[PDB]
């Protein structure tokens, strides 16, 4: 009966992931930005006998740092970096945030 | 416990952990990693015949789920970590259509064994008017 | 006595009388200008149980004898004629079948414990 | 209603805003002094759910 | 006739008349000329309550089918007969979509009454049941 | 359930429109024609709430 | 009405008459005047939780159906009337995927109630044979 | 079959009623703009307890303290309808849908599930009056 659950969870969860599939392929020409990939964990639920339930929690791992491809402006101020390379920012609060 | 109620209700048991199980399996297919790190190897549970000493039947059990020791099947993305040299990520090796047919026929025989019950508790009730 | 059952009778009847209502109101779903009905469900029963002559009984063969539609306020005006709002006729329909299941349910079992107090 | 369905539909103003604007930009050859005009869009705040 | 049943009943056949009624409009649709030689005309049903005396409600009535008074839209075929001075065929003005519409909209009401009446015969054969 | 019969309208009279530029585009190279130019009109239907 | 009927209801009817706003509005996008002659200005929807007295929670209300503040595009066509100086006609302003993808939402919203409510039911069925 | 297990199952019905219809609340609210007042509205749950805490022994459940769910309250972006803050933003109440299509599937069955517990104990107790004879 609570094998429901544990489906449920998956199905809630992948829906997390549809939503950042969205926002990342939303943000399709959108100057420099890092696609946000994703990830399913297996989450084990050890107990007192019979482990045999997982949860299916969804996560982003972290951003996809592929340089994307180069469009040539010929602005005299439009600045592309190279591979791994970052514009340092001062942010909304104030820190040194990092752009492409 | 009656016996009779006893071994269809082992039965009832070990049909909802295999269907759990199998529910586990369809769920985390797809899923790169485990807690610390690793694989998510997919589980199987295994059936075995209850009251051991005593007429070698009545009921099953399923004692000691085990996982399916398949190779695992890989893909490639050296960027990602857990990939070793050779960047393969091990990606937990779920079969769906086997779980589903798994899902299915656990739904059918938790539903037989329900309906045993229900004809058993029956018969028995019935048997309490004997004469009156 | 024996007028305990009264009020759960006039209950189950007017159930009836406004399952008739909502029927007629779903029968009615697509003429023009319709301007759909129903009644007030308390009032209307209160009103039945508050509230009858029988005539005169001179020498035999002298023949004894005897004998509010609220409108619902529409939203989505139509222009097409119609006030009948689907939706609201549907859930009212289904809550009006259920209280009549209850009802019924009910007065069952106030004539099972009149009858059991009888044996 | 689900956040993927909303993102989706902004995705999908966002490229019709810059077909408005290529549309805009096209029309106007021929337009003596004109100047090009290119739409530069952005994402919005992210909604954490859950900390590393 | 029970009286609900009345009603119910009363409207799944005006619904029936009604899909009729749109199913021959959309069949004659593009029809040059009737038996004795005339424009085929778009037909029409006429809903009214019923029960007139007692009640003013319940159920409907489809009485007075009617051809629709649409001007009749005209093209130009002079040398086809049925064709008047200043040759013009007379050509049936049914529009397609408001009757691909009507059969809908009459598909949908008729399950809805079909369903009321099934609904009402649990009711009622549970009203049977008083107490037995 | 009546939302299908504004939707029907539209289409309805979508297919109004279309006939009117045929009849209005069939009519190219007839002598001194003038162009029917068509619109669509928006129909409240003021009524008693929302 | 009883509490969820109630509830799922006025669910029901607010998505109706949320989709009622946007089929108006789809299908007006290109219209270039009203009766009185006005641009016709695309309509919204505000949902309010409904039972603001007692327990602060439950079902929905949408009165009050009003008028979405886009700055009403303007197309060129000085030879129109309805065009002021520097001849503007109106030219309503309809986002139509917005009202696409508001559509797809809102019937989904009403399914998922009616499926509710169709457990509910169920479930309110077994509840009246409560002892008999 | 004695009567204190009436009011065990009573009050699974109730609270297992009184959930469900919150659960319905959230389902209908999603895509509510605004409240009463004027506020997003929050998404409720039902906190289950054991039902008369002390001594006692094990016994009914009680449904007190609804509660205010704390998901992240996820947020729209349209600058053209008001109740949107500087960086336009509709609030936008935080409804997990398919959670609550599972909370109220599995409401109902234990509901039903009690109804039934309700009907056995009441057979077992009628057939107890017939004792002896």
């Amino acid at each position: 009966d609570h094998a429901i659950y544990t489906a449920m969870g998956a199905a809630s969860q992948t829906l997390n992931q549809q939503a950042v599939t969205a926002s990342n392929l939303a943000n399709a020409s959108t100057p420099g930005f890092r696609a946000q990939l994703n990830a399913l964990r297996a989450v084990p639920v050890d107990g007192l006998s019979l482990a045999t339930r997982t949860l299916v929690t969804a996560s982003t791992p972290g951003a996809d740092m592929t340089p994307g491809q180069l469009d040539y402006t010929s602005r005299p101020l439009d600045v592309a970096l190279q591979q791994d390379g970052w514009l340092v920012v001062q942010a909304a609060d104030g820190a040194e945030g990092y752009t492409r | 416990l009656l016996n009779i109620f006893d071994i269809a209700g082992s039965a009832l048991a070990a049909q909802s952990k295999r269907l759990n199980v199998a529910a586990s399996n369809l769920a985390n297919a797809d899923s790169v990693t485990g807690p610390d790190g690793q694989p998510y190897r997919a589980k199987q549970v295994v059936f075995q015949v209850d009251a051991a000493p005593g007429q070698a039947t009545g009921g099953v059990k399923v004692a000691s789920v085990i996982e399916s020791q398949a190779p695992e099947k890989l893909v490639y993305e050296p960027g990602n970590p857990l990939a070793d040299a050779n960047g393969y990520v091990k990606m937990p090796n779920v079969d769906v259509v086997g779980e589903m047919v798994n899902t299915m026929s656990a739904s059918r025989s938790y539903q037989a064994n329900i309906e045993v019950l229900n004809t058993v508790k029956s018969m028995m009730l019935k048997t309490l008017t004997l004469g009156q | 006595l024996d007028a305990a059952l009264r009020f759960q009778q006039e209950a189950l009847n007017l159930r009836a009388q406004r399952q008739e209502i909502l029927a007629a109101n779903i029968a009615n779903a697509d003429t023009p200008g319709y301007q759909a009905r129903d009644i007030d469900f308390a009032s209307e029963l209160k009103k039945v149980m508050v509230r009858g002559v029988a005539l005169t009984l001179t020498s035999s063969h002298h023949i004894p004898a005897q004998a509010d539609l609220l409108y619902r306020v529409p939203d989505q005006p139509s222009l097409d004629g119609n006030t009948v709002d689907m939706d609201r006729e549907r859930t009212q329909f289904a809550d009006n079948s259920l209280k009549y299941q209850m009802g019924l349910t009910v007065l069952g079992s106030q004539l099972k414990g009149m009858m059991n107090v009888l044996q | 209603m689900i956040s993927s369905l909303w993102i989706a539909k902004t995705g999908l103003d966002a490229q019709q805003t810059n077909m408005d604007v290529i549309a805009n930009n096209l029309a106007n050859v021929s337009t003596n002094g004109f100047k090009r005009q290119r739409a530069v869009f952005e994402d919005l705040l992210y909604q954490t759910i859950r900390q590393p």
